[PDB]
């Protein structure tokens, strides 16, 4: 070999207070995303994935050095104007058009919650597939679940939204790194 | 039957997530499924053992 | 050992178990998936048939 | 011990199998005059026994071709026009996987008739040659599912120091053996695919990563490709027809 | 443990099949960076 | 088995019993009635004419 390299002699304990040697660590991690305006909310599915824009979920960053992802994904959620909201899931066929029909009238998974007690709402999202794995973005399953969120009355408001890996979550294959900017913007 | 209670009363605070940046400990949140406990195992699935 | 683990109601401790590492390169090493493995803890009842699966 | 009357009261329990599919509800009576014998004696050479698991592994030829100096190199790096029009990199050849085989080969196109689904695990060789005086490099590696997620994805990870942390191999033309082994696991959401239609997934890749060089201007050098099937695990029985996808309906 | 000559004084006693046919005159040499698995469990009706 | 239940605190426990299976069609069955049977446990009591019956 001829190497000059002779081992490390250093403490672990004297100079920061934790150390980690895992991405998964840093995943369960919870972190914003962007800001939903308006009645017709969309959150990402457990596809996740291919965000436009700059701003991003540290999972959403992670997520491009691999190609398939397996488990549930968790959500908090924070409300502008405070009151009551309600979260079910849904599906592509699972939408009716009766208009007269509403989210409640499927008889999926539910939940309410008052936020004026309880600001910050916590979901997590289940793994629903055929398939022992996904790959990321994948459209070979169009009828996958996706949330729904609705304040009765359908009046309109925004959400402060941040997500995390369930603890059920995993990644793999790993195919090799994306271009990305590290500094801050130069100029105006 | 209708005995009396003594117990103690006992302080709390009303801190609704604790610790979310935090990699460890808990998840708090309700899954939207049938069994409060959903799991699969990653480990089986996976292109190598490592 | 989720059971336990809020049972006991401390974050630290979250289920013991020591993983079996390989290819150590400078005294760091790479821990098996099969090792990391925990248990699931409802698949038990399921092959079992534990009455609360039939609600009674 | 009974007459047995045309058709009333046969038994009623009866089953049993004619050939390695078809039940069959009720037996054949093997009455006839004479049984006869194979008469010929072998008096041959021997040669090997042949498989169906056996004849699917056969290595196949998968491409041929010259290659020289004035191709391009890979590029270290991206600009704009090129990054956001999801740009991929040149290369000498790509090939798709398992097509260019199963459909490829009419020899294993007729070895798959009447069999609904099947697994596989791929290996490959490179084998170039050229004088001793040349100079080069070449990279054989294997980009992923790929097509099956969003264009962006397949398009940001081209560039040199993300095509050598893919899986694959190098050829330096120093090494006396000049060939190479590379080695590819099945990959997908789908545990099985009907080998004929367009199930196209991994598509290997060959790429300079060293322009070649030698003492007058325009030398060349000649390389081939082979592949061949491993691991393999066929199953169930059907038509012989190309499938259909979810949202259409038969 | 001797520089490879590029083929010159390569071994002569080197014979290996590849497939069930065809015999070859030279090894391949299996070097790669990551040597990876099956991935998918089967997770279906049996058949014969 | 409910005080239990409750006193432990956990969701998932909700009381052990291990069913009667039958009719088994393919490594699949119906559990008997009959042994799905869980306590009641006032029962007990009134039969057995505890004190807090009359509320002393």
């Amino acid at each position: 070999g001829m190497d000059y390299a002779k081992s490390d002699s250093s403490s672990l304990v004297t100079t920061m207070g934790e150390q980690f040697r895992s991405l998964r660590m840093l995943t369960r991690r919870s972190s914003p995303t962007d800001v939903l305006t308006g009645t017709s909310v969309t959150l990402p599915g457990i596809t996740i994935g291919t965000d436009s824009s700059l701003r991003q979920s540290v999972l959403n960053i992670i997520s491009y050095m691999y190609r398939f992802t397996k488990g549930s994904i968790s959500y908090k959620i924070i409300p502008k104007i405070k009151g009551d909201l309600y979260i079910t899931t849904s599906s592509a066929d699972n939408i009716e058009l009766n208009s007269n029909a509403y989210s409640f009238d499927v008889n999926r998974a539910l939940h309410y919650q008052n936020t004026a007690l309880n600001p910050v709402v916590q979901v997590s999202l289940p793994y629903y597939c055929p398939s022992e794995n996904l790959v990321i973005d994948s459209t070979s399953f169009p009828n996958l679940s996706n949330l729904v969120l609705t304040n009765l009355e359908r009046s309109s408001n925004t959400y402060t939204v941040l997500v995390s890996a369930g603890d059920d979550h995993t990644f793999s294959q790993l195919a090799g790194c994306p271009a990305f900017t590290i500094g801050p913007s130069r100029s105006a | 039957s209708k005995d009396r209670d003594l117990s103690k009363v006992s302080p709390y605070e009303n801190i609704p997530a604790k610790g979310f940046t935090h990699g460890v400990g808990f998840d708090y949140g309700v899954p939207l499924s049938l069994f409060p406990d959903n799991a699969i195992d990653p480990t089986i699935a996976n292109p190598e053992s490592i | 050992d989720d059971a336990t683990a809020s049972q006991r109601g401390i974050v630290t401790q979250v289920a013991d178990t020591v993983s079996s590492i390989s290819n150590v390169v400078d005294g760091l090493g790479v821990p098996l998936l099969s090792s990391i493995s925990k248990p699931i803890g409802w698949v038990s009842n399921v092959v079992s048939n534990v009455a609360s699966i039939f609600g009674f | 011990s009974v007459t047995n009357t045309g058709g009333l009261m046969p038994s009623a329990t009866i089953s049993n199998s004619e050939g390695a599919t078809m039940l069959l509800n009720d037996i054949p009576d093997p009455t006839q005059n004479v049984f006869l014998s194979r008469n010929v004696t072998d008096n041959l050479f021997e040669v090997q026994d042949q498989n169906l698991i056996e004849s699917l592994s056969r290595e196949v030829l998968l491409g041929t071709g010259t290659w020289q100096s004035g191709q391009a190199e890979i590029s270290t790096t991206l600009t704009e026009q090129q990054l956001i029009t999801n740009y991929e990199q040149p290369s000498i050849r790509q090939i798709s996987l398992p097509d260019d085989i199963v459909k490829g080969s009419s020899f294993i196109a007729s070895k798959l008739a009447n069999i609904a689904y099947m697994r596989c695990d791929y290996e490959l060789y490179l084998r170039v040659q050229g004088s001793p005086f040349l100079q080069g490099l070449l990279l054989l590696w294997n980009k992923m599912n790929a097509d099956q997620t969003s264009k962006i994805r397949s398009s940001i990870t081209e560039h040199l120091r993300s095509i050598t942390s893919f899986p694959g191999v190098t050829l330096n033309m120093q090494s006396d053996s000049r060939s190479v082994k590379l080695v590819i696991p099945y990959t997908s959401e789908f545990q099985v695919f009907n080998p004929r239609n367009e199930n196209k997934l991994n598509s290997v890749r060959l790429s300079i990563l060293s322009a070649l060089r030698g003492p007058s201007t325009s030398e060349k050098a000649t390389y081939s490709i082979m592949g061949r099937m491993t691991n393999i695990k066929l199953y169930g029985h059907a038509p012989s027809i190309v499938s259909l996808s979810y949202p259409q309906t038969e």
